[PDB]
């Protein structure tokens, strides 16, 4: 992905006042609670019966913290995303066939936690650069489906 | 379908917008122009700056068209019957694009109603806006 | 919606299908396991090869809901409720799938009826198939 | 894309046989016709009011060739599609500003096209090999988005 400078500006100065044990952990919670669908891939996890059981899942807590690793990751070598996630994209694809629309999904819950936490910084030109974040993200886990 | 549940979710954070409805319509028109830039080829007559009137003046439309389906959750599809046909018919709006106007409403709204935007109502909402959704399209299927 | 042509284009073609439904309907799963591998990891259970009984007897069970669906396709909510449930709650399956079947659905009736696939039975075809799959995943929005 | 050597045989033994009059205008008349929206971009073309209209019109036939010619290019290039349709992908994305998902459906209506004029012939190997290609295309027709 191409971010002007503008845009990596707004992206990495936001990134910096993160909460990593909050934010992974949040968006991978609302996700199994938005699209129920994706329960089926983590029923190992225990009881996401309900939203504050799913909520208050530590091993949902604990593997959103890794999800929001592989993000920051994907900040760092934005101009080599696809040989960032090509482990990841392998799991993702050849092991669990998760469908792409499903990362496409992740990454726009992750959008909605960071305005919930930011409110009024996080800017529509500021979330537009996101978008085009995780539209890269997204793409380069599927990577291993094309 | 939406429960009970969400129905009474939906009604509880719209109501929490209150005033504001016709301003964060504006925002999440905003906030699709600049995300997803396909979309502007719908608006040609449109200044979409930021200061626009025109894009503050039809956020306010599309606020409304949300208070009435709000008004009206149990009926949407008579409600938004005329909508459907502008949207269908006569404009043919791609479908994928109102997925992209309910992510920027559900982020607007995210970042207005921290309160609010639990993961519950987060799900009422994104079911509700697929409803409305789906009744502006269904001139389609 | 399905309009009063559209009906009766998907009453005319299934009515067509005849005694192959069942038959359409297992070259229908063939052909979603083939095109798209990832609509496996729902059939553990079931041997996929060429032959397969299990597919055979699946595709039997496939066909006879569409059956129901056009029987009473003004009141397919009501007809495909317990489908829904299976699907939505049970199975979780990824809504993304419904399409793929759809569309290897609509593949199989074209290689099988030459004369009724026209452009018009295909566009009725693919909203009822729409419809179809609206209902089996109601359970979502 | 990668296809594997019975599968390129598959396909081109197939394509061999197809009548590049017919199916192109057949292809993209249908998907006039059973998706709605995308003829807000063929207004010019004249009446496409209703079906007969549309698989009537001379204009939709005459693009419909133009498109097929693209896909027996992409045929002959699946090594790099990405190169091969970078000039029509700046069309579509940059110009046009085509969704990506219409991609997908004009290449799935395509494989229904085959399917109909095939008949027997097209087994749910040779369509799943042709999926495939498909799916190459859209998405070299869509790098310019990403
Ligand atoms: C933006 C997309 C996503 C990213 C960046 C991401 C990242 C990760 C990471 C870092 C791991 C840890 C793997 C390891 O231990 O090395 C993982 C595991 C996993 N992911 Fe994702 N993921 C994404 C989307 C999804 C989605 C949408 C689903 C399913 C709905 C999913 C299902 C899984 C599963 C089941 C595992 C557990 C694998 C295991 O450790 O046994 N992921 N993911
Ligand atoms: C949540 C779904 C949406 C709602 C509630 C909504 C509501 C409205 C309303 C109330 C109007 C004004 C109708 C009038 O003037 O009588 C309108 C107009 C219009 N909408 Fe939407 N809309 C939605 C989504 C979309 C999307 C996704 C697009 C396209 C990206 C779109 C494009 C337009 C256009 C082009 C007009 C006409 C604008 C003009 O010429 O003044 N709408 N919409
Ligand atoms: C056009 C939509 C579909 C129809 C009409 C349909 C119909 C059916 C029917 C009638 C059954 C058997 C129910 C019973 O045994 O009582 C069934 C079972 C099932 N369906 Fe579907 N189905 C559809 C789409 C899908 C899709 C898209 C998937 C997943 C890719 C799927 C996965 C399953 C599974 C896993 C079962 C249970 C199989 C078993 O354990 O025996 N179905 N479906
Ligand atoms: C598999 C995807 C597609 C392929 C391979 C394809 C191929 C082509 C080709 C070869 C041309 C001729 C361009 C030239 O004169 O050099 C073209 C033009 C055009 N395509 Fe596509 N197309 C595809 C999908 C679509 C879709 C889905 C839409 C819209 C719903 C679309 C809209 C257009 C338009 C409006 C033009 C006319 C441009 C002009 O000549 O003024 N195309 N396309």
């Amino acid at each position: 992905v191409h971010l002007t400078p503008k845009e990596k500006s707004a992206v990495t100065a936001l990134w910096g006042k993160v909460n990593v044990d909050e934010v992974g952990g949040e968006a991978l919670g609302r996700l199994l609670v938005v699209y129920p669908w994706t329960q089926r891939f983590f029923e190992s996890f225990g009881d996401l019966s309900t939203p504050d059981a799913v909520m208050g899942n530590p091993k949902v807590k604990a593997h959103g913290k890794k999800v929001l690793g592989a993000f920051s990751d994907g900040l760092a070598h934005l101009d080599n995303l696809k040989g960032t996630f090509a482990t990841l994209s392998e799991l993702h694809c050849d092991k669990l066939h998760v469908d792409p629309e499903n990362f496409r999904l992740l990454g726009n819950v992750l959008v909605c936690v960071l305005a919930h936490h930011f409110g009024k910084e996080f800017t529509p030109p500021v979330q537009a650069a996101y978008q085009k974040v995780v539209a890269g993200v997204a793409n380069a886990l599927a990577h291993k489906y094309h | 379908v939406l429960s009970p549940a969400d129905k009474t979710n939906v009604k509880a954070a719209w109501g929490k917008v209150g005033a504001h409805a016709g301003e964060y319509g504006a925002e999440a028109l905003e906030r699709m122009f600049l995300s997803f830039p396909t979309t502007k080829t719908y608006f040609p007559h449109f200044d979409l700056s930021h200061g626009s009137a025109q894009v503050k003046g039809h956020g306010k439309k599309v606020a409304d068209a949300l208070t009435n389906a709000v008004a009206h959750v149990d009926d949407m599809p008579n409600a938004l019957s005329a909508l459907s046909d502008l949207h269908a018919h006569k404009l043919r709006v791609d479908p994928v694009n109102f997925k992209l106007l309910s992510h920027c409403l559900l982020v607007t709204l995210a970042a207005h109603l921290p309160a609010e935007f639990t993961p519950a109502v987060h799900a009422s909402l994104d079911k509700f806006l697929a409803s409305v959704s789906t009744v502006l399209t269904s001139k389609y299927r």
